[PDB]
């Protein structure tokens, strides 16, 4: 699963990018 | 065959050779470390044969050889098998002469001294290089993956190197050299694999399982939950084809041989693994570097594409870090070869033009002018 | 009987050489079926693999 | 001639019998293997096709 | 006839005896390993008469002669008989004197080293030999097949060896000898044809025996089907005519000859047969050598000639044989020949000129020499 | 026959089975691990024969019989046949039901999983043992020697292990499991034998060359100084009486058969020898337990009993070892019993009972228990 191996890379850096941001967005304060 | 001056750029480890020109992004050829020699009598006349094989040719009539590889755990010992593969990797691969081009080779650093000017030594005296560069794979690690700032987790073959880069600086107080490898996983799982009744002791044996491994092994996010289920069910089993056709299953131990990197002690090390040393590298360097090192931990170098590494040591860092923070590991595809495509970017940088040690220099001083000229 | 052995030889030996060209389709036959186990093989375990790990995502 | 002739009649029929033999073993081995050969690769290659279309999520 | 100082090949067993000149695909004669001796008393006179008759002569005055061979299970035990073969050979037949040319012998590895030593010595000491050397069979047969890797079963009257080579060198852990050989399937042979009426214990009778085997036996694909076919009906029986006019109908006997190198346990021998050793010669030699000698098996010597053997060994060492590797048995026409054919090839080599014994170093050691010369 | 249920001792290897009663200080049924079956068509009736034969019967009787062994190279392969032995050593010679007598039996350290665990199974499922242990060879020879600490040398018929242990525990990293052991020697004894004119292959044959081995061969201090006046002169050479009456008279092969543990390259093997082995058990051994091993390199099982041995070994090893240390060999009398001998301090250790798996344990997990029970 090619396609995956680099949708799998691209979702999990993206969304924990993405949650990182939701974390600090809110933790920052 | 090349048509401009380009430095030629290679990592010769205790594993894998890589090799291409500076400017590339990928060596052009890669091959195995191994210069083999016959362990039987000969009996035929007319024959050919060679005294020693080099490469691809040591693998290829490997039936019959001895297979010994040259650098240990990442010095060279065995200079003149490497000048044999220097030879076989400039000529009849890349089809360079060193003569015509100046070059780069790489060790970790803190490396011993000696591996810098053998190298340095062989080039210019027996190639005629015009200028030598001994690199630090770190650096090349952090050129690749495109970082200043980071850790360099260069887990291949030889050694575990863990230094921690700020700034494009060194943070060498913080530097875990670990004894823990690719080529102990190898024979581990030699061992393993002799547990479930295939005993594998001779080089032909080590050239399989180094075979299984890389086709089989990974690592898992949770090692107890993998081991449970593969320690209790065929559907976490894989086969794997022999060269003679004996065909050999291999279950928990699939993940078990690779785990050593995470738990040292399987193969009697006194270690608390990988994450661990990422960890304290980073912990040991100061606070306003800390919240970029956690960030970038950065992957170089072999065992790094094994599925679950690089979040097996981004949970283990996470657990042991503190929150708030963010840490993270970059893992990118060009895994295993990056330090050669490092190696590239610093030979081809106008920056580096300054740091060549010449065939002029070299020769008033001899090769022990590679520990002042290249850092 | 030398016409029917010139015949009979004639037989042995188109069958031997045909034998032989079949024996060389065996070899090549065996060659092809293995290389459609190995790579069935191949797939089908490298997908059972690449699913049963890569299934976060 | 009659002991060459014999010889080489059962020649005759052991080399025809081998290649009429291996004939069919090699259609016998063709035919399952042409199975395998037209559903490994077909099953594996609807597999990737699939794996084209299962990947868009 | 030669009209060069070229060496002269002579390969030399229980059975006959091949001899020619280097260079040539063939021996240009061959002669049975017999030495005849009258047994009886003559009563007219002016008859001529010998004492003893060599090779064609011992066979052809055979009706009064004892007949014995000077070789047993692959060694000379008789070395007077064998000059008197070789000077029949070399000067009556080939009408060459070997002062004048080296002279190549050949054994089996594993061939006791008394015989190495003899055909050293009586070629130095009786003919004059100017040069010598000893050969390995198992050399001589893959020469001759076309081959540097395989391994040579060479089924012959003495003893089979099936020795293992891979690039030209030996793989002597492996030699798996064999204690059967043509000799003892022509003792099978006249003990069933005893148990159907016809005893053959004699001079005249055991050659008539071993003329039977010769033309009437084949190995059977299948035993146990061609028996029941065999043992049911008289269309399967072979009619051969003995020298005085009468005849001999051999029916299952045809097949259970030949089939003691299957079932060795037929004359005695704690054996499961050639097939047997086959597979256990390459089971020793190293798995990354396997596959190459499985995909090349080699029939050397006579036995080889069974037009059942053909089909019959490839499906028994297939059926033990790994999966997914090619294996296949090599039964070339250079059979029955092979090692004298070989032995030309050898002979002939440019590269072979430098591994000979000459008549100076041979006399200053004496025939212990050729233990350190050869091989 | 016994009065007190102790458990039974019974290290039982690919040569020869040594059994008796913990507490005691030697072995009282010493057995040949030998299950054999006739070979031959019977004409007599009322003539008694059994279908198969164990131990001393299996050896008795021989003359008729096929000896097949059930262990090889540490394993047992045919537990059925062991079941044969098993039952006559404890029923017959010992005079024990095991219903009553848990038994001891021992392994290597790297020995495949299934071996311990069916040697379990037929101990619980066929014979009732109220409890069961398998123990390591090296544990058992420390205690023998009086040692927590050393590097064993179990270099017996089956495999050679190289395996050291540091006050009381194991140091598995630096085991060097060996694949050359008597079983080898005595092959190459047998090839070498062919070579002076007396081959050896079938069972009462095989049973022979090991017997010459064990009471004719040596490996001295210097092997090349020995080789040549052995193959200079008759002042070396020993005979050997063979069964029948015959003789046959060795020289040189007496000490070149044990010289392939010092030269493994004989039979093929891909290894510098069982000195280097030792070597590597010690030095792969952290820096300070390494003065310990070299002061404690203990010989345990057979081949400890060539003559020049134990001495060979302390000089092949300082040879290799660093200098001012000293490196000492612990070689007592009871060499190769001491196996035995610690099976039982071992299995009536106080302090060890509560390591025996009872026959509870055994039902509720199954035998694989013994995995995690033993050690």
């Amino acid at each position: 699963m090619d396609a995956i191996k680099k949708k799998m890379q691209m979702l999990k850096l993206d969304k924990e990018n993405a949650l990182d941001r939701a974390e600090q967005a809110e933790a920052d304060k | 065959d090349e048509d401009e001056t380009t430095a030629l750029v290679c990592d010769n480890g205790s594993g894998l050779v890589k090799a291409g020109f500076a400017g590339d992004d990928a060596p052009r050829a890669v091959f195995p470390s191994i210069v083999g020699r016959p362990r039987h009598q000969g009996v035929m006349v007319g024959m050919g044969q060679k005294d020693s094989y080099v490469g691809d040719e040591a693998q290829s009539k490997r039936g019959i050889l001895t297979l010994k590889y040259p650098i240990e755990h990442g010095i060279i010992t065995n200079w003149d098998d490497m000048e044999k593969i220097w030879h076989h990797t400039f000529y009849n691969e890349l089809r360079v002469a060193p003569e015509e081009h100046p070059t780069l080779l790489t060790e970790a650093p803190l490396n011993p001294k000696a591996n810098r000017e053998k190298m340095t030594q062989i080039m210019f005296e027996t190639f005629n290089v015009p200028a030598m560069y001994v690199a630090i794979q770190a650096v090349l690690s952090l050129y690749a993956s495109g970082r200043t700032t980071g850790i360099v987790l260069d887990s291949g073959d030889g050694v575990t190197h863990n230094v921690p880069i700020y700034e494009g600086y060194a943070l060498p107080h913080a530097i875990m050299r670990l004894d823990l490898a690719g080529r102990d996983l190898t024979d581990y799982l030699m061992k393993i694999l002799t547990e479930r009744g295939y005993s594998f002791v001779t080089t032909a044996e080590r050239e399989i399982v180094r075979d299984i491994k890389e086709k089989l092994c990974y690592v898992a996010l949770d090692f107890e939950n993998e081991m449970a289920t593969a320690a209790s069910s065929s559907s976490l089993e894989k086969s794997y084809e022999l060269p003679d056709g004996q065909v050999i299953t291999i279950g928990n131990e699939r993940f078990r041989c690779p785990e050593t990197l995470f738990q040292p002690s399987f193969i009697g090390m006194e270690s608390a693994g990988i994450h661990e040393t990422t960890y304290n590298s980073i912990m040991k360097c100061d606070i306003d570097i800390r919240k970029d090192l956690y960030a970038n931990n950065v992957m170089s170098g072999g065992t790094t594409m094994y599925p679950g590494i690089a979040d097996r040591m981004q949970k283990e860092i996470t657990a042991l870090a503190p929150s708030t923070m963010k840490i993270k590991i970059i893992a990118p595809p060009e895994r295993k070869y990056s330090v050669w495509i490092g190696g590239s970017i610093l030979a081809s940088l106008s920056t580096f033009q300054q740091m060549w040690i010449t065939k002029q220099e070299y020769d008033e001083a001899g090769p022990s002018i590679v520990h002042r000229k290249c850092f | 009987l030398s016409d029917k052995l010139k015949e009979a030889e004639t037989r042995a030996e188109f069958a031997e050489r045909s034998v032989t060209k079949l024996e060389k389709s065996i070899d090549d036959l065996e060659d092809e079926l293995y290389a459609q186990k190995l790579k069935y093989k191949a797939i089908s375990e490298e997908l059972d693999h690449a699913l049963n790990d890569m299934t976060s995502i």
